[PDB]
Order: structure tokens, then C-alpha cells, then sequence
């Protein structure tokens, strides 16, 4: 698998392919890897599948009992902790996952937590077996200077190079954009199909 | 005659704490809801009589889900902590089971609660009541919540010292199906009737729900528009 | 004369909390249920009063599996508590067993229930009485249970406040084998005989099973035919 | 004079819940058996007086191994539970040792059960009197079971509101060594002089071992025969 | 074995073999995979016996309660979330099984659920031994634009190709249609032999 | 003055629930045992009175091991509950230190198993009272036990309703080394002229231990020799 | 070991050598593997001796106490069901055994249980060392048409070619029938030396 | 009527033990805090009457984070254990969310555990009353707490012996709005038109925050100029 | 070590060598493996010697609680079901030892149990390291019409046979009849020594 997270200047944009396996043999050629765990931020999935959906179902409500007993949504550095706190209560039965949350609160962030619970901050983060790739052509062509469409255009391709050059990963690119003026709004397919056409990446 | 003490059963077959906490729900505020078209209101009478009571930031309509609600009368204690027992039930659902299927299965949970403490020794029973609006699957529903854990589900009820001036009100005046502005306007004279007895009423407190959307409570500014 | 607090023996040997309990589902609604040539039925009178309830979706007819049934009849509370405690019951034989052989074993599981809290003190009884009804491997069954967990095996029963107006016209108007038709013709005339001291009876609420299908609870369009 | 509320002991020495127990055994159904020249009988007064009751349903004379039965008096549902203690006591042992060696160990523990309700507080002693019979390697044997738990050997004995004048009869009537039918005569008899205080008797229940063989319990025909 | 699951337009197909082993030696030329879970869902079985029946017992069990305390059936989403969550509370103890529901509500779905409780959404979907064989017939011919008899049709060539090139399933094939007007239905024997005899894959 | 409920100190300085239970004691069988020469016995009245009871089979002396016998006067039920704590507790000493090697650390277990009825609430004390007898390694004991859990060893004691007729006739008449022949006459002399206020005595139940062999008890035809 | 149960007609016929080892070395030569459960089904035994004949006595109490508290016999699913719970209660503290239940209640059954707790129906069916053997010559040479005379025959041949073609297996066979019109009832040995006597395959 | 012993409801409703406390914080000391422009006070008035109390070290305005304060009011030693549990409570939420977002939260939860005591049987309720005061995310809040644990958040309020003298004073002349300089001037006045009843004050203590630094509680000096 | 029981028509005997090791190095020229459990029933041990030990304890415990609670001695069968379940509630913390339990009640019996507590009749059992040996002699020699003291010269020539053919076993041979008539009789030294000099087995 793969994911991708880039944080901009008022945005920050998360996307995954969707190709769930579950052997070695691919087996599901459409999954859900993407979550929106608050109206505000978002969570990504680069592990086990049945430890990082019973996190998700988790977080979601954590967070949505957060937002009714205080009526505030939470900081992207207070899920952080939560979910390093979950995850390192139990690290001699643990959950194979990498995780990356991102979202805006007043800053956009995204973070990324590995399976031992260690938060740190970052610009740019992906997770994955063919994260290094993204990793790759972001280190080679990402600025922070970019809208939205720019980065939403170097994420496909960022995507679209991992799917080139990966086994594991594959299928549709999902995309979502977070900011704070819109909130949180997935990208629809017509308009991702319209992005790698416009780029010239389909075969 | 036998224990005003504590909850067992009288020779006139009465649980006399029950009744107690009964009567102590009807010193509270008053407070009801109503059914409409395609959706469900709730609104309070608001106890602001100090200046200096943070008048917005005391609600009494409280928020259980994105969809279920919650609006309180008895004493404000119990209300606070079973209200918070009511919201992480809530969540147990969307953990087990992925949502929040019937908002029966959520009163009667809350109710099976109050239910426990009025069957054991060593505790008095929640002194207090509450009513449940919201739509699941089924559609718009409106519960209420008793002493003794009995729920009765309604089209309109009521709640507080104001029960039975409302209830009278309501039995008299109400249509079943109704546009929200007629049902907000209507609920409002029911708090009226009731409550002009101190001959004032306030802005009171409201919120509603139609069937497909989320929550919504209104600000200061639009309730006055109604009243 | 001794506790009329909490359930000890008295001089003349008598637990007088479970008496207090058998006052008490003498002031409930009145319910009943006889069997017929292949089958039993349940008959409930409706507690509606208000136009406000939602007439149809309070429902003491309330199922245990798709092969038992059960009506209640004392502390509304107490009943729902008690029927979920017997429909988990009826799913731990589900689980074990594979399938639910004998009503019998249900209605004792349950009525021991009773007898503990009967038994021990720190809690009172239960105040709720309940009858099943439904066909096991060995055929149509009719229960019924009392607040100190006594069960009795019936053709034909009732409970509630028309307890025992309507089982006077049982024991003089029963007949053994009948058509479906002319039981449920029967049973409505027995709730008429005794709750028509109001001079009113209301459409109630009726359900039926025969040997080898499962459960059918009629609507409302129907029982007013037989009414 | 010292608690009649909980069990004590009094100033004349004396367990008044115990006392209170036994007067409860006394309002009971009336039951008895005896031993016959190469086993032992059980009757039981039936409590028929409805004709809804399903007559042959309703069994006093209880089995608790193909080996050991029991039948009961007292309060009916307190005398349910215990029987289903003595039922898995006896699963236990044929667990534990492989067969029913002694009844005696079995109506022991039972016995044990009741003296601790006896014994301790919060928790009323076990209101019901039990006999029991059947054969062991041993042979046969007949037990009593007492509200504190006392037990005791018979070749015949009683229980229930006719209590003493059915002991009254077998002390002056009984002999030891007798067959089958004279046996279950003479039983009949006894159950007859002092039950025939309302001018009637019934059809009783009655069930019967021989060394060497498992349990029969009548049919509604046989026993007919010998009234 | 082997299972399989293929969702039309407005009905939902599953089919099992019948040949259990529970050694290597094949035992029992006759067994049940194929269990109806609810009125309006069913459930197959693709791993060890024991483990197996226990689970359907509980599902069973678990969704009869929930009929009967709610009166409407449950949804599939949410039974494959109860059985994802059943089977991650215990996995250091873990449940050797792959498992397959599919069902209709206001949809059909077939969701697969593997040992470890990662629950995902697909059209078609197979579990067991020789699975491979009927993905890739399905792969091959599988339309969404078919009608149930085609679709069934599908489905008795699939696990007949299974069973012609796999050692561990065989034996007679049992399926059971499941739509929203007529319910849940299993076919009659002597109607699949009629549709074997037709497509022409018996010897 | 101080509870006659429950055993607390009273101003006087008296635990009311002992006394009462020894009161208790009081209202029991009469029962004795004396050392003689190089053993001890112990003879109990049968508190036979019907002819229905099964006689041989009811045994106060009971044994706790080959090398430890007891019989017991009270409340019957607590008399047996506690001989079979009596006897587990000489199977650990058994599995312990490979043999019972005190008598009297058998006894005091058991006298601190009463003392913590004696001590807490909510539990009344046993009402029971006992006496040890049977040979050690440090030779022939005799002992007693009290409701409080006091012991006392002797050479000759009693229990029951005949305690102070008894012991005033032990107190007169008892000589220390004696032959067995004369020691259960010199028994039987005692426990008549208590016993025959009745004006009859019966055959009592009796046993013996001499040092270096086991337990034997009298059957009914020795017995009669020495009445 | 070998066992072997055949469902005909309106019979069952259930029968085991008796050689129990234990070692490797035989060391009894007359042992029990064949009980009676209830007046109306029986029990087989196929795995380590001190578990299962626990697993007998327990069976056996379960189903008298059962019997007692509802007054009509189990039925053989509900008791297959049974033991199949209770074997996988516990599996990794396993027992080590293969189970063979067979009875009659309305119509006769035979039902195989595995350690792991997998129940599955048959009509015919065996556990044990020399197994194959038996299932080799009852798929050779049975018919559901036979009487309860051809049956045991079928039976005594079996388990004779069993002792002839294995180790672990010997001693003398018992063999019980069990009907619905006379109950339980084992055959007497004379009987079964007749029967052998008469088939030929003493030596 | 119905217990003044312990916590069950009366017949007009009331909980007894709950009002006791009340009375019970009533005997205590006053204090008093106010919201100001961009931030929030508390002042105490010190309860110094011996000269031999070493004046700063006793404390009753005390911190539970550098960004929550509390004041109390009852008594003294229920108030040091509930401070400290708030402390507690407070880490708490630092350990798992990483910081202390809202103070509503920590007011609620110290109320809760207010209301368990005021909730069971077995213990009395917390007879103290305490306000907490600080800056949030969302911005200043002043809350309040009562011996049932209700919560009200003000702009200003006082608790203690001059409840509502001090009260009236603030409702009078409180404004929203105000320089910090002026906020700690009227709230000196308010102190001091209560207090001023033994014609005396002395130097409260008193402590302040403005949004976006941390804590200062004042010194022996600067308050005397604003004396 | 080795043990023996035989049963013959009224009487069972039983006998052991006395050589206890404890290491390779034979430690105690003379121990105590023959017990006497009850006044009509014995125990013997061929295991290890704590853990037998402990159990000829509890046994003996428990068979006198039973006699004194119901003043008859327990059947052998019971004793051999007790024993079993004994050892089989704890089979994973196991008792490493075989014993052979032996008496007489209306009919003599002798029984064998395992470590994991497989019960099972036979007329004549033997345990320990020495054991096939004396299978072998009683295989070879054994008549069910013998008397008491043809059938202990049959087992002094076999307890003899294996002290000369096993490193283990050794050391003076004791032996015990049980006998309805005259209970349990352990022979005397003496005795033993002119029946081992009248068969002619010394050296």
C-alpha cells in the first residue's frame, strides 16, 4: 500500500490508492484506506486491515465525544497524543500499523505515528509499502509556495509514480482535500480521471 | 405507610421513593418537545433570573449525537451525569455496531440505568426525567424518561413544573402533521400558557432536526423572531 | 406482622414484600391468553389514554424468540427488564443447544430469577407478572409467573386488574379444542366482561402462533373485525 | 422474645425465622411415603382445584436421579430451586465417584444448603420441607428435610397441613415388611382420614421403586384402581 | 473448499462446495457450508470446522437478539463491523477462518472478513482453497449487467472449473439465491443438476 | 442489657447470643463420657420416641477418625455441619504431618471455628456443644465444647438437659482408673438417675477405645447386658 | 484403534475393537471404547484414554440431568452441538481426540467430531488408526438398502479387515445396535462368534 | 421528614443530607471572584485571628495547573481532598490529551465525584463549595460548585458566610468589562461591605491571570494599597 | 522399578522390588512402593517418588473421609474414577508417574492408570521399567484357576525374572494378598525367602 500527506499554506491534502491485500494474491481491487475522522481533519491507513479499521471506528468516536462534551473540535497535536497514548498502552500485543493523521485547527499539520506510538510533526509525510517513491519525487519537486491545484496535481503524480513502481499498491487514487474555509471535501473520481488526463499519466 | 425511608414495596403496592423523585421532578424546570412534518423540536424554558448566570453558555438542550438530543428537568446533578452516561452509550453503539441504529435501543438503555436504582437497596433512585428526540432508521422519534425508568413514546410531551398547564395545551392543540414554523410557533404558546404565570416567559431555548440533516440549535436572535 | 420492610417470614409464615409485589401487578393492566385447537394466542388490553401516544408502537405483546411470546402485567419498568433478561436466555440455549426444546426450561430460568431477588434481602422483589405462550417439540404451551417465581401451566389464563372478573368467565366459558376464530372471539369477550366497567374496551392488541409457522401479530384493521 | 425480624437466638433459645419456616411448611400440600417390603412409595396430594390447571403437568413428586426422587411442601418456588440443587448435586457426585452410592451424602448436602440460610444473615432461611426416597447399594431409605436442615430416617413419614394426623394414622396403622399394593393401600388410607376434612380427596400422585429397578411413577388410570 | 459471492443488480449469489477434510483424506462427501444468517443475509465458511460453526451459531444467535429487541434486520455493514470487532478482540488466540457475508438491505453487498477481522466491500468475492480458480473465471466473464439465471449459470461454471482443478473442494454443489422480494431461497438439487446437465459440465 | 439482637458486650459484661445459645444447649440430649483404665467412652441418650424412626441408623457418637469420636448436643443441623468440619480438618492434618499426632490441636480448630461466630456480626454463634474423646500419642483426652469456644479437658464430663444431674452424680461418684466393665456402669448409672425422671431410660448408644487398637461401638445387644 | 458407525434404515449400528495401548506395547487386552449415552444414542471413542473417557462422563451426566429436568431424550444434533462447545472452549489446552456420536430420535444419525470441535453429519462413519481400512471396504461394498443382519455383517467384516491390516487395532469386537423400537442393546459375544464363524474370518 | 439521617428523597422532594452541607458551607468563609477585560480574579478573605498562624503559609486560594485556580469555602478538610483530587484530575488529562483544553471539563469531573457522594448510601456528601477560575482555549471562565454538585458558570459570584451580602453587592454594581486595577478595587468592596459586620477586613489574599501568561498570586504588600 | 497385580478367583495380589533411584547411582537399597489405601483395597507406584507420594496421601485421606462419612468402603471402580479425574484436571502441569490400584469389593479387580489418568480393567497389570517382563512371564504361565499360593510363587518367579534381567529393579521383593475373607495381609520376610529358596530362584 501507499499514502501521501502534504500540508500547504492554507490546506493540507491527503490521498491513498485503494487495493486491499489480504494475501499475496490482490484481492480487493477497491478498498478504503482514506477516513474522515472529524470535520476538520482526516486519518490514513498503511497497515493490518482489521487493527487500523478497529482504530479508525476508535478514533471516530473518541473525537465525535470529544466535540459533544466540549463542543470544540479537537488539536491535531492532542489526537497525536491520544493515539500514541493508544497505541503504546500496548506495544507487547501490538498493532501492526503505520498511521498518518492530518488536518487544520488554526495551522494545518500532519503527522505521522508508527506502530510503537511516535509522534512527530512534519511538512510532507507518506506511509506504505511504496512510500519511498513519494518520498522520492517529493523531496525532488515539492515548495511550499504551491496552490492547491499544484499540489493536488503533484500528489496524483506522486501516486501515480508509486503505482508505476510498486507491487502492493495499485488501483483508483482517492483523493481529499482539508482546508478551513471549506472543510473537509473529497475529491470526486470524474475530476481525478480529469487531473491524470490533463497530466498525461493513464495507459 | 412502609419505608418512606427507602424503596420497597407498600401495602398500597407503591414504591414511595419513585413517587418521591417524582415529585422531585416536578419542583424543576419545565420543558417539551413536539413532532413535526419531517422532524422533531425540543425547547426549554431557560432559569435565568441572575444577571450574572453566562445566560448562552447554560444549556439544558444537550447534544447526545449528531443525532440524538437531549433536553433535562429534575434535579441538575443526576441530570448532568446520566446525560453523560446517555453519550458514551451512544458511542458504545457506533463502536459495536457502525451507528446509531434506533434511538429506542438508546432510551431504553438510559431507562434500564435509572431502572437499577430503583430496584436496589443502599441508593435513592435518579431524580429525574428526560426526554429523547432524534431520527434513526425509522424515522423522527420522541421518547421520555421517568424516575422509575418508564418510557412513553410521544408525537408531543412535556416535562418540569409546567407538565400537566402544557400537556393540557398540547392534548388540546395539536396537529399532527406540521410545518417547523407553525410547530415552533405552536410549542412556543404551549410554554407561554404554562409559564406566563410569573407573567413573563424569556427567550427560551430550541433546537430541531429534520429527517436527512444534522443538528441544529438556534442562536438568541432567532427565537425572539418567534416569540 | 413482621417485616412489612423486607422479605422475612412473618408469625403466619408469609413474605410480605411478595405480597406487596402481587398488590402491585393487581394494579397493572389486564392481559390473557388461552390455547386453542393448534395453537395459543395472547391478548393484551391497551393502555391508551392520551391521543399524544403513539398507539401502535407501545407494545406489551413483546417477543422472546420466533417461538415464544410474552405479555406482562405489574411495574412497567420491572417487565421490560425482566422480558430482555428472558430473551437472552432463550439466545444462551440457542447458543448451547441449538435450538429452544422446551418453554418450560425458559419460564423456570426466568422465575428463578424472581425467587433470588424474593430470597435475599438488600433488594426487593420483582412486581411484575408475566404469562408465556408459544409451541416447543412438545406442543403448545401457556405459563404464567408470579412475584415470588411460582409458575403455573395453563389452557387458559389471565392477569392484571381484570384478574379475576375474567378468570371467572374462563372457568365457566372455556372449551378445550377450538378454531382460532372462535378463541380470539372468546378471549375478547372475556376482556369485555371485566374491563367494560369503564364502558369502553379500546381495539387491543392480540397475537397468535399455530403449530409449525412462527409468530403473527395482528394488525390494527383486523381485531376490530372480532371487535 | 429477640428478633422475630432475623434469625437470632432468643432468650428461650430459639430461632424464630426457623420457628417461622416451619409454620410456613405447615400451610402447605400434604404429602407422605413409605417404605413396603423391597423399596419405598411417594404420594402427594394433588393441588387441583381449577379445571384450567393441566393436571398431569404439575408434578410434586419429583425425580432427581433414575435413582433418588423427591417430593416437596411448602413455598412451591423456593421448593423449585432446591430440587434443582439436589438435581446437580447428584450430577455431581456421578461425576465425581461414578454412581449414587449413598442418598444419605445427597439429602446431606442439601441439608447443609438450608442450614446455612439458617446460619447466616441477609438472607431468610429456605421456607420448604422435602422427603426423600430410593434405593442405594445400601438399600432402601426414606428421608426428611426441615427448614434448619435437620434430617431424619423413617420407614414412613409426612409432611405438609396434614402433617399430624397422617403421622397419627401411620404410627398406629404401619407395617414393616408389606407388598406393593397393601403398601400403596394403606398410604391411600392415610392420605384419605386426613385430606377427606373437605369431603373429597382426588386422584393423588403417586411413584414407586422396587430394589433392582428404576423409577415408575403412575398414570391417571392406575392409581385410580386403588381409590 | 472453496466459497463464492458475485452481487447484481438486485440480488446477491453464494455458492459453496460440500466436501469437508479434516484430515487429508477426504471424510465427508457431504457437509454445509453455505448458512442462512438472517431473512435477508447469509454467510459462508472457508476455514477450520470447529471454529467455523461456532462462529455461525453466535452470528445467528447475536443477529435473532437484535431482530427481535430493534424489529427491522440488520444492516451488512454492520454485521461485517460486529463480526470484524468479535474476531480483533481475540487474535493472539486467533480464529483460523475465512469468512464471507453477503446480503441486501437497500443494496446487495458481499463483504469478505479475514482472520484477522479486516472487513472490505466488493462485488465479487471467494474465499477457500481453490479461490483463484473462481476469481479468475469470474475476472474472465463476470458482468454486471446480468440476470440471475446468468448469474447463477456463472456460478455453477466457476465451481465446477474449481473442482475440476482442485484437490480439497469437490463434491455436490449447493447455492442459494438471495434477493430482496422473494428472500432468502437455497435452489433445489435436482434444479442444479438440471443446470449442470445444461451448461454441459458434468461426467 | 445491651443486644439481645446480636453479640456485642453488654454493661454488664455478658455476650447475650452465647448464653443464649448455651441455653440452647441446654434444651438438647444428654449425653456423658469418662476415662477408665487405658481408654475412654462415650454414651449417648437416643432421643428415640417413635417407632417409624429407623433407630440403629441415627447415631449421635459419630466418628471423626479411627482415632477421634465426638457426640454432640444442640441444635442438630449445626451439630452436624460442624463434626464434618471436624472431620476435613483432621484429613488435612492428615495430609500434612502424616498423622494425628494432638487430639486437642483438633479440638481447639474446631472451638476457634466457633469463636469467629462468636466474634463477628452479622452471623449468629454456634449453637451446638460437643465432647472429644480418643487416644494420642500422649495417651487417653477427653474433652468439651462450648458455644463460646471454650475448652476444658476432663476425666469425666457431660452435655444435654441432664447436664447438672449428671455431673453432680460424676462429681460424687467417679473413681479414676477403672475397668471398662465398670466404667460404662458407673456411665450408665449416671445418665440414669438424670435420664429417669421420664421413668425409663432406654438402650443408649455407646462406644469405646482402648490404647493400641481402633474404634469400636457397642451394638444393640451389648448394650442390654450392661442397662 | 478403529471405530466404525452405519446409519441404515430405522437402525444405527455402532461397534470398536477393544485394545487399548497406551504404549507402544499393547497392555490391555480388553478395554471399553463403545457407551451408551442415553437410552436412545451412543458414543464412540477415538483418541487419548483418560480425556475421553472424562469426556464420556461428562456426556453421560449431561445428558441424564438433562434428560430429568425436561423428560424426553436430547436430541443428536443438540448433542453434537454440545460437545462441540465444549471442545471448543478450550483448544490450546486441547483434547486429543476424534469422537464419534451416533442415535436415533425421529430419524437415526451418525455424527463425527474432531478435536477441534467440527460437527458434521453422515450416514456412514469411522475414526481411529485403521480408519481408512474400514472406510475403504464400507465404500466398497455398502448399500442404505440393507437390513440391521446385513449391516452387522457389513460391520463385522470391516472391522475384521481392520485387525487383519493394522497395528494398533485387535482384540475382540463389541458391537451395539441401536433401534427406536427396542432401544439400546449390545450384542452378547456368542453372537458375534457365531456371526464371525458364519462369515468366515476367524483363523 | 424523611431522613435527616441519611441521603433518601423527603416528601416535598429534598434531599436532607445535601441541604445540611449547604448549611454546613454557609457556616464557612467568605470569598469571592469576578471576571475582568482579559482575565479573571479570586480574593479570599483570610481567616487570621491568632497571631501565632503563620499568615502566608495558609492558603486558600490554591493551584490546580498554572492554568486553573481554586478557592473554598466549608469544610477545610474535605476541601484540601477534593483540591487535590482536582489536581489529580487535571494531570490527568495533561498525561492523555496533552493539555488542559478545557477548565469545564475539569469542573465537571470534581463535581461528579461530588455528586457519587451525594448519590450513595454508606458516606456523606463533600459539605464544601469551591469556584474555579482561569483561562482556556476558549477564554476565561468562572464556574462554581455545590455540595450536590451543581455547576453554574458567572461573570462573578461569591460563596462562604457572605454568600449574599457580597452577592447582592455584585449584582448591583458589576461591570462586564473593567481594567484589573478597578476589577480588584470592586471586588474589595464587595468584601468589604459583607465583611465590615465585625468593622474589620485585614489583608485578603487574592490572585489574578490575564490571558496568555500564567499565575500570580499577589504578596503580603500589594494588596494593602489596594486596601 | 517394576510392579505386579494379579487377579485370581477371591483374592488379588500385588507385589513390588524396593530399590528406589533418584539417580542413575541406586540411592536406597530399600524403600516402600506398596501401599495399603484402604482395609480392602491397596496402591501401588512406579513413578516419580514425590509426586507418588503425595498422591498415596491424598488418596489415603480421602478414602478415610470417605469410609467415615458413609461407613462402607468405596468401590474400586470409584476409586480408579477419582484417581483419573485427579489426575486429569492438571495434565499440563502433569504428574510424571503410572499407578496400578488393586482390591476387592464383591468382586476382586485391579486397575492401571496412566499419567493422564486412563482407567481401565484387566486381570493382571504390571508397571514401571521392569514391566515387560513380567508381561511376559504371566503371558506365558498365567491360569485364572490357580490358588493363592500357586499364584504368588507366580509372582515371586516374576518380580525374580525381572530383578535379573532389568538395572533398575532390585532389592528384597515384599508382597501383599488382599483377600475378602482375612482383608489386607502383607506377607512376612521370612516367608517370602522360603518360597523364593523352595522355588530355587536365589543366588
Amino acid at each position: 500500500t501507499t499514502t501521501v500527506g502534504i500540508t500547504l499554506k492554507d490546506a493540507v491534502i491527503m490521498a491513498t490508492e485503494r487495493r486491499v491485500t489480504m494475501e499475496n494474491f490482490i484481492m480487493h481491487k477497491n478498498g478504503k484506506k482514506l477516513f474522515q475522522i472529524d470535520t476538520y481533519t482526516g486519518m490514513t491507513i498503511a497497515g493490518l486491515v482489521g487493527d487500523a479499521q478497529v482504530l479508525v471506528r476508535y478514533m471516530k468516536a473518541e473525537l465525535e465525544l470529544y466535540r459533544l462534551q466540549r463542543r470544540v473540535n479537537m488539536p491535531i497535536e492532542a489526537v497525536a497524543t491520544l493515539l500514541s497514548n493508544m497505541l503504546n498502552q500496548v506495544k507487547y500485543m501490538p498493532y501492526m500499523v503505520q498511521l498518518l493523521v492530518g488536518g487544520i485547527d488554526t495551522a494545518p499539520h500532519v503527522f505521522s505515528i508508527d506502530a510503537a506510538g511516535g509522534s512527530v510533526e512534519d511538512i510532507y509525510a507518506s506511509t506504505g509499502s511504496g512510500s519511498p517513491f513519494v518520498y522520492g519525487v517529493l523531496e525532488s519537486q515539492y515548495s511550499e509556495k504551491m496552490t492547491v491545484d499544484e499540489g493536488v496535481d503533484l500528489v496524483i503524480r506522486a501516486i501515480s509514480a508509486a503505482k508505476q513502481r510498486d507491487s502492493a499498491s495499485g488501483g483508483m487514487i482517492d483523493v481529499a482535500v482539508i482546508t478551513r474555509k471549506d472543510g473537509y471535501v473529497q475529491l470526486p473520481t470524474d475530476q481525478i480521471e480529469s487531473r491524470i488526463r490533463k497530466l498525461g499519466l493513464i495507459l | 405507610a412502609y419505608d418512606r425511608a427507602i424503596t420497597v414495596f407498600s401495602p398500597d403496592g407503591r414504591l414511595f421513593q419513585v413517587e418521591y423523585a417524582r415529585e422531585a421532578v416536578k419542583k424543576g424546570s419545565t420543558a417539551l418537545g413536539m413532532k413535526f412534518a419531517n422532524g422533531v423540536l425540543l425547547i426549554s424554558d431557560k432559569k435565568v433570573r441572575s444577571r450574572l448566570i453566562e445566560q448562552n453558555s447554560i444549556e439544558a438542550i444537550q447534544l447526545i449525537d449528531d443525532y440524538v438530543a437531549a433536553v433535562t428537568s429534575g434535579l441538575v446533578a443526576d441530570a448532568r451525569v446520566l446525560v453523560d452516561f446517555a453519550r458514551i452509550s451512544a458511542q458504545q453503539e457506533k463502536v459495536t455496531y457502525g451507528s446509531l441504529v434506533n434511538i429506542e435501543n438508546l432510551v431504553k438503555r438510559v431507562a434500564d440505568q435509572m431502572q437499577q436504582y430503583t430496584q436496589y437497596g443502599g441508593v435513592r433512585p435518579y431524580g429525574v426525567s428526560l426526554i429523547f428526540a432524534g431520527i434513526d432508521q425509522i424515522g423522527p422519534r420522541l421518547f421520555d424518561c421517568d424516575p422509575a425508568g418508564t418510557i412513553n413514546e410521544y408525537k408531543a410531551t412535556a416535562i418540569g413544573s409546567g407538565k400537566d398547564a402544557v400537556v393540557s395545551f398540547l392534548e388540546r392543540e395539536y396537529k399532527e402533521n406540521l410545518p417547523e414554523k407553525e410547530a415552533v410557533t405552536l410549542g412556543i404558546k404551549a410554554l407561554k400558557s404554562s409559564l406566563e404565570e410569573g407573567e413573563e416567559l424569556k427567550a427560551p431555548e430550541i433546537a430541531s432536526i429534520t429527517v436527512g440533516n444534522k443538528y441544529r440549535i438556534y442562536d438568541q436572535e432567532e427565537v425572539k423572531k418567534f416569540l
